[PDB]
């Protein structure tokens, strides 16, 4: 029971850390996608010009 | 009486432990799935914003 | 999708998909019977019959073909109704309720009259 | 016309071998 | 004309594909049903053995073993499929059932229907013959619960309520893969089969009486399993 | 001489020897077949003349199989000689898988009663069919095609739902291009999918799987 | 050692050897250990069976209206339907034990008895 | 060609004569316009061999 | 301005005078009917065409909905109603009362 | 039977029968699996696999690719070899032994090489 309580707390902490890393990578990917699509939009606007 | 108490509570503690390993697994999986879903939603919102900005430009 | 929008395009392509599957199944149904189709295909057939009948409409110029006056269905209402059909929200209504109605309000009224 | 139809329908005459066994395991009854 | 022919050649191709798929699925389900038929053999053999022992120790006056003095009605359990495409399966079963009815009338007995499977219900309803009770939706995958219910109703009718003085079961015996034959078996009253040559608790009279309905139930279950195999 | 009219034309489309500069002219004649009658006169003539045929069918188009090439009936007599080594090795099993799927399609309703291998083939084929679908005016570079067909033939789509395959591919490439372009650069510069590049691609596919949200709400891993 | 086999009507359910078998027949409680004289009996509608498996722990089975046979070769338990103690749904058995239907109530009570109440 | 189906199943090698054959409104002009569009990456290289 | 497509198959089935309701049509339509006939038989042709389509569809269905079975019954009774022997003309009033 | 010897015709017809039975069983093998066949069917499937693989040959045209001279199997040798195959005399060798080999000598040598 003590081991299970400790491991449950550890699993919740690991889930928090994994969520933090996942959302950081998600923000990074959002920035990457936004940059790529803004570059595409700029290229298309320059082509139209 | 206490002999009984211990036997039964030991039973329930091995129960708690067997249920708590599953609960920790399921809660970690739920938190991870929620984080991944939010990441996917953020990426989808980024793609939608990219579509909006390209269309408007 | 670039002109009519993604929603309109998706609904139109799903309707066409259902109707093509129904056309492919009509050969089987006429001989082996509907009862021998897959559950998914049976549901699709029930969808497709209603979609075919809902594509029917009481046009103004055809008042002397049907007696009843004509109807006009906004594009948004058409897209919404066909999205509901293709997705299932009307599988409980009888198929004859979808015949010569032209719109969701008319669908409800004719279903109640049935 | 509806009343006539109903009163007419009131009077209208519609035209409408193996055998399962228990083996007793003894030779005689 | 050419358009009609090409459309027909399309339909025929789709029908060929569907029928080949059904043939192979039927080949699989034949194996499944035959495996089930074999799986129920141990219980049937052991219950038959203990039934023979009890009959040897019993008085043999149970109602299911003595003919009624004057048989008026004779129940008939016709076991038919619940879905089509099974060839002459249902036709053969119902032809044998009608032959059995004619034989019963020649013996003065009035047949009364109990029907398993949707198709036999249609056949008998078209001919204005009343089914007292009918069970449907398990001819493909019979369980022991369905057999228990069927045997319980049949035995209750036999003991009785207008009741019946005899009861037969018509079903397609699965003699071999190539061959399946519609057969009629009298499931009650059972003939005592003396043949050339243990302890019982409670005494063998009560135990035998409580066992015989179980024997009828297991035989009906075997009949349903074999009918399912023959249907496949 | 109508046949000659077309032949005299299509036979200009040739690859010249190195003595003549090595230039080539590729022909893509387009023929409209009435009521899918490929046995008509002009269709027969040009099928005889040409080196291969992409047969597009309206039934496949309405099923959503657009670009609607009827694989199987469609053929290219040049064959693998016209493919880069990466596509040749990756897409080698694709044709057999699609043929098996078309054979098994009649069994879609009885997947419980089929053999494990047959059910796996059916599931693989549905996802390959979804994989070959493609939006209009959006051609894919050969490296992206190699990675996409690698997803399906090697079984990395076997966990993705069918209705999401189109998205799973589209996002995955969008990920690889943006973050793991080394795979695309390797395929383009070397024309083959090297073992280290293949391992990197598998690792990135698995990493992406965790962050992918299936439309039905389920997880794909 | 006993050759104990439990045969459901649908299928053979268990075939492991055992050292001792235990059950409540309609005429009282009974236990069987090897070389028991041949016997036939009816298990009570809410009966349970304990099989003292030699190697591992004992096996507790909820049995539905079964029959018991003892023979020089094997001990057979014919069963309409049975469940091992590990497969019993305790809540479902508790709910069924209060059922009005005689068969369902007896089956639920048998499940409870086999489980360990 | 840029079409996964064609490039995987019925590859077109330069020097070949591939027929896009099918009934009306089936996607032929789409296939050929996609093929033409797919050559932009090759064009931007500046290498006549590509 | 219209067709009365008489079918041999329908003629043999006892549907006389053999009008294939689906193919047959009159594009003058209700304008060539008296108001009583127009009101009584406004959708009769389309109802019969739908009945024929459903009869083809429901040839072997064993789970027809209540509405479907009602439609088949109404269509069969209408088909019997439209049967008519040769040289037995009906006045327009009798026709409207019949279709009523 | 007249142009070719009666033995030739008999062996060819036996091979055709075996291959046709195998082609029929292909559907069951692909859908239901090999284990769903009977023992006689499995024996025939093995024999048919070996026969159809023995119909392959190391062609002379392949000498340019592998180096192994092409085999010119005499007609009598082919007849007797396929008589042996159809009678099961070689059903215990692995299937890979029958690929691309002309005659019984090559069959034995390849079997010993596996
Ligand atoms: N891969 C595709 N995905 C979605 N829509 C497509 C695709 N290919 C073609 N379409 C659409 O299908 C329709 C037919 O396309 P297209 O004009 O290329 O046809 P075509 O075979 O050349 O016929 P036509 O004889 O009219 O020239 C157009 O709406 C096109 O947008
Ligand atoms: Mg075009």
């Amino acid at each position: 029971l003590a081991d299970a309580d400790a491991m449950h707390a550890k699993a919740l902490a690991d889930a928090k850390a994994e969520s933090e890393k996942v959302t950081e990578e998600a923000k990074q990917d959002s920035e990457r996608i936004a940059a790529q699509l803004s570059e595409q939009a700029g290229s298309e606007a320059e082509r139209i010009k | 009486a206490e002999r009984e108490a211990m036997l039964a509570k030991t039973a329930a503690d091995n129960r708690k432990s067997a249920e708590q390993v599953a609960a920790a697994q399921a809660d970690y999986e739920k938190e991870m799935a929620e984080a991944r879903a939010q990441a996917s939603a953020l990426r989808d919102e980024a793609r939608a914003a990219g579509r909006s900005v390209v269309d408007e430009k | 999708p670039a002109i009519v929008g993604d929603e309109h395009y998706r609904v139109a392509q799903e309707v066409i998909r259902i109707l093509q599957r129904y056309k492919d199944l009509q050969d089987i149904i006429a001989i082996l019977g509907i009862d021998e189709l897959s559950e998914e295909d049976k549901q699709l057939v029930n969808r497709a019959r209603r979609i075919e009948r809902f594509l029917s409409q009481n046009m103004m110029a055809a008042e002397q073909f049907t007696g009843q006056p004509g109807s006009t269905v906004p594009l948004k209402e058409t897209i919404e109704a066909f999205d509901k059909l293709t997705k299932g929200e009307f599988d409980h209504l009888p198929e004859q309720a979808f015949f010569l109605i032209g719109g969701l309000d008319d669908l409800a009224k004719k279903a109640e009259s049935l | 016309l509806v009343s006539v139809i109903n009163e007419f329908k009131k009077g209208f005459q519609a035209s409408d071998l193996e055998k399962e066994s228990v083996k007793v395991r003894k030779p005689a009854p | 004309t050419l358009r009609e022919l090409r459309g027909r050649i399309r339909s025929a191709g789709s029908i060929k594909k569907i029928t080949k798929a059904q043939e192979l699925i039927a080949t699989s389900r034949i194996a499944k049903a035959q495996a089930r038929v074999e799986a129920a053999r141990p219980y049937a053999a052991e219950i038959t053995n203990m039934l023979t022992e009890l009959a040897g120790a019993s008085a043999l006056d149970h109602p299911l073993l003595v003919e009624r003095k004057q048989p008026k009605r004779a129940g008939v359990l016709v076991v038919s499929s619940d879905r089509g495409l099974c060839g002459a399966y249902n036709a053969n079963v119902l032809r044998r059932a009608e032959e059995l009815f004619s034989l019963l009338r020649d013996e003065g007995k009035d047949p009364v229907l109990y029907v398993v499977g949707r198709k036999a219900l249609g056949y008998f309803s078209f001919r204005q013959r009343t089914v007292v009770e009918s069970w449907t939706g398990f001819s493909e995958r019979p369980t022991y619960e369905n057999a228990r219910e069927i045997a319980d109703t049949l035995v209750n009718a036999f003991m009785a309520i207008l009741g019946v003085d005899e009861l037969h079961i018509v079903f397609t015996e699965f003699r071999s893969m190539l061959s399946q034959t519609a057969v009629a078996r009298r499931a009650a009253p059972m003939e005592v089969e003396y043949v050339g040559e243990y302890s019982f608790e409670p005494d063998p009279e009560t135990l035998f009486d409580a066992l015989l309905p179980r024997y009828i139930a297991t035989r009906v279950y075997a009949a349903l399993l074999e009918a399912a195999a023959s249907e496949s | 001489d109508v046949f000659y009219l077309h032949s005299r034309l299509l036979e200009r489309c040739a690859k010249l020897s190195d003595e003549l500069g090595g230039g080539s002219m590729t022909g893509l004649p387009i023929i409209e077949t009435k009521a899918n009658d490929i046995s008509a006169f002009i269709p027969t003539n040009v099928i005889s003349i040409t080196d291969g045929q992409c047969f597009l069918e309206s039934d496949l188009f309405n099923q959503g199989v657009r670009p609607a090439i009827n694989v199987g009936v469609s053929v290219s007599r040049v064959g693998g000689a016209a493919q880069i080594k990466a596509m040749k090795e990756v897409a080698g099993s694709l044709r057999l898988d699609l043929s098996q799927y078309r054979e098994l399609e009649a069994f879609a309703a009885f997947a419980s009663d089929l053999d494990a291998a047959s059910k796996a083939q059916l599931d693989r084929g549905a996802r390959l069919v979804e994989l070959l679908k493609q939006p209009q005016y959006s051609p894919l570079a050969v490296e992206e095609q190699v990675v996409a067909i690698f997803l399906g033939t090697q079984g990395h789509l076997d966990s993705v739902p069918v209705e999401d395959v189109q998205r799973f591919e589209s996002e995955l490439l969008e990920h690889v291009k943006a973050s793991h372009s080394d795979i695309f650069d390797g395929i383009r510069e070397t024309k083959k999918l090297s073992e280290e590049a293949e391992e990197k691609l598998v690792s990135v596919i698995n990493e992406f799987k965790k962050g992918f949200q299936a439309s039905d709400g389920s997880s794909v891993v | 050692d006993l050759n104990v086999e439990i045969v459901a009507v649908e299928r053979e359910l268990w075939s492991g050897p055992a050292t001792f078998v235990f059950t409540r027949t309609t005429a009282g409680e009974i236990g069987i250990l090897p070389r028991h004289i041949p016997l036939v009996a009816q298990l009570v509608d809410d009966a349970m069976v304990r099989v003292e498996r030699e190697g591992e722990d004992d096996l507790r089975i909820a049995v539905d209206g079964g029959f018991l046979s003892v023979t020089e070769e094997t001990v057979r338990i014919l069963v309409e339907n049975a469940q091992f103690e590990s497969e019993i749904d305790a809540d479902a058995a508790k709910e069924d034990a209060a059922s009005d239907d005689e068969r369902t109530a007896a089956w639920g009570r048998a499940r409870l008895r086999a489980l360990g109440q | 060609t840029g079409i996964k189906a064609i490039d995987a199943m019925t590859p077109i090698g330069r020097g070949q004569r591939q027929l896009i054959i099918g009934d009306r409104k089936t996607g032929k002009t789409a296939v050929c316009v996609d093929t033409i569009l797919n050559q932009r990456e090759a064009w931007l290289t500046g290498d006549p061999k590509q």
